[PDB]
C-alpha cells in the first residue's frame, strides 16, 4: 500500500544521483591535474 | 564481338588500378535511386542502390558523366557513381513517370486540347536552396564533440581537455589534434556569393567577421589530407544545427550530464561563482536535447572517464580501420 | 527495500552495459 505513493523512488533516485557524482568529480579533479 | 570488353576490363583495372594510390577529394552520395535497374555507368558500373550517408571519394577523373566512389569501409568498393551534376539529372527523368506530371491538367484530358509538361517545372528553378547533391569533403570525417555547457567555462576548462587526454597518447598516427578557436556559424554549404577575398572596397562583409571563419577547411586541408581528424574547441561549438550541415558533416560525440539533476549538482563543483553562466547552463541542456536532437551517435555518457574512454575509443578505432 | 532495490537496479546493469554490442553488432 505504501509502494504506490512512490516513496521507494526517492531512495532509488538517491543512489544513482550519489553514484554518478564521484566519477564526475574525480574526472573533473584529474582533468585539472593534466595541466594545459 | 566485344569492343567494350577491351576497354571496360581495361577501365575496370583502371578504376582501382594500383589500389595503393591514395584516394582523392570525397564525393558523398545523398540521393537514393536504383543503381541496378537500368544498366549504365561506362564500365557497366554495377554499384548497389545509391543512398545518403555513404561517404564516397572520387579519384578517377575519366569522364564527368559518372564518378568513382570510396565508401568508408575496409576495401572501399569501387563503382561508377554518378556525378554531383549528373545525380540530380538521373532523378530528373522520373518527373513525368506518373501520367505526365506537372503543369498538365491530366484529369480526363483524352480528347481535343492536350497538355504536356513544358520546360518550367524541372530543375530550371529552385535557386535559393540550389546545393550540389554530392558533398565534397576530405579524409576521415572529423568527429565533433558537443556537451551541455558553455565552451570556456569552469566545468569545461578542466574536463573539456580530458575528453581527448588519452587520445593524445593513445590515438595518434591515425588521428591528430589541431586545436583552433573560431566562429564557424556563418556558412554551411553555400550562402554568400562574395566570400572573403578583399578588404579594400569598403564591403560590409570585411567589416564583419569573415575570412578566418570562412577558410577553416582550406587551411585544415593540410592536416585533413594527412588522413587525420580535427579536434577543436571554440566559442561557437555548443549545440546541434549549423554545424549539423556545415562545410564538414559532423560525427558528434555527446559529453552529456545525463540527468539534469546532476547538471546543477555538478555545476557547483568548487563552491560557487557560476556567475559567468548559471541560467544558460541549465538550458545548455535544454537548447540541444529537449527538442529531438537526432544526433550524438557516440554518447560519451557515464560516470567514468575510463568507460567513456572505451565508449569514445571503440567507435573511432573501427571507423578508422576502414581507411586501411 | 534493499532486495527490491538490488533486483531493480542491478537488472539494468546488463541492459545498459551488454548493449555495448548493440550499437556495434547492429
Amino acid at each position: 500500500k505504501a509502494k504506490a505513493r512512490g516513496d521507494f523512488q526517492k531512495l532509488r533516485e538517491k543512489q544513482q544521483l550519489e553514484e554518478d557524482l564521484k566519477g564526475y568529480l574525480d574526472w573533473i579533479t584529474q582533468a585539472e591535474d593534466i595541466d594545459p | 564481338e566485344s569492343a567494350r570488353r577491351e576497354v571496360e576490363s581495361q577501365a575496370q583495372q583502371q578504376l582501382e588500378r594500383a589500389k595503393h594510390k591514395p584516394v582523392a577529394f570525397a564525393v558523398r552520395t545523398n540521393v537514393s535511386y536504383c543503381g541496378v535497374l537500368d544498366e549504365e555507368c561506362p564500365v557497366q558500373g554495377s554499384g548497389v542502390n545509391f543512398e545518403a550517408k555513404d561517404f564516397l571519394h572520387i579519384k578517377e577523373k575519366y569522364s564527368n558523366d559518372w564518378w568513382i566512389g570510396r565508401l568508408v569501409k575496409e576495401g572501399g568498393d569501387i563503382a561508377f557513381i554518378p556525378s554531383p551534376q549528373r545525380l540530380e539529372s538521373i532523378r530528373l527523368k522520373q518527373e513525368q513517370k506518373a501520367r505526365r506530371s506537372g503543369n498538365p491538367s491530366s484529369l480526363s484530358d483524352i480528347g481535343n486540347r492536350r497538355s504536356p509538361p513544358p520546360s518550367l517545372a524541372k530543375q530550371k528553378q529552385k535557386q535559393a536552396e540550389h546545393v550540389p547533391p554530392y558533398d565534397v569533403v576530405p579524409s576521415m570525417r572529423p568527429v565533433v564533440l558537443v556537451g551541455p555547457s558553455l565552451k570556456g567555462y569552469e566545468v569545461t576548462d578542466m574536463m573539456q581537455k580530458a575528453l581527448f587526454d588519452f587520445l593524445k597518447h593513445r590515438f595518434d598516427g591515425r588521428i591528430s589534434i589541431t586545436r583552433v578557436t573560431a566562429d564557424l556559424s556563418l556558412a554551411k554549404r553555400s550562402v554568400l556569393n562574395n566570400p572573403g577575398k578583399r578588404t579594400i572596397i569598403e564591403r560590409s562583409s570585411a567589416r564583419s567577421s569573415i575570412a578566418e571563419v570562412q577558410s577553416e577547411i582550406e587551411r585544415i586541408f593540410e592536416l585533413a589530407k594527412s588522413l587525420q581528424l580535427v579536434v577543436l574547441d571554440a566559442d561557437t561549438i555548443n549545440h546541434p544545427a549549423q554545424l549539423a550541415k556545415t562545410s564538414l558533416a559532423p560525427i558528434i560525440v555527446f559529453v552529456k550530464v545525463s540527468s539534469p539533476k546532476v547538471l546543477q549538482r555538478l555545476i557547483r563543483s568548487r563552491g560557487k561563482s557560476q556567475m559567468k553562466h548559471l541560467t544558460v547552463q541549465m538550458m545548455a541542456y535544454d537548447k540541444l536535447v529537449q527538442c529531438p536532437p537526432e544526433s550524438f551517435d557516440v554518447i560519451l555518457d557515464e560516470n567514468q572517464l575510463e568507460d567513456a574512454c572505451e565508449h569514445l575509443a571503440e567507435y573511432l578505432e573501427v571507423y578508422w580501420r576502414a581507411t586501411h | 527495500d534493499a532486495e527490491s532495490l538490488t533486483s531493480a537496479q542491478k537488472e539494468e546493469e546488463e541492459e545498459k552495459e551488454r548493449k555495448k554490442l548493440a550499437r556495434t553488432a547492429s
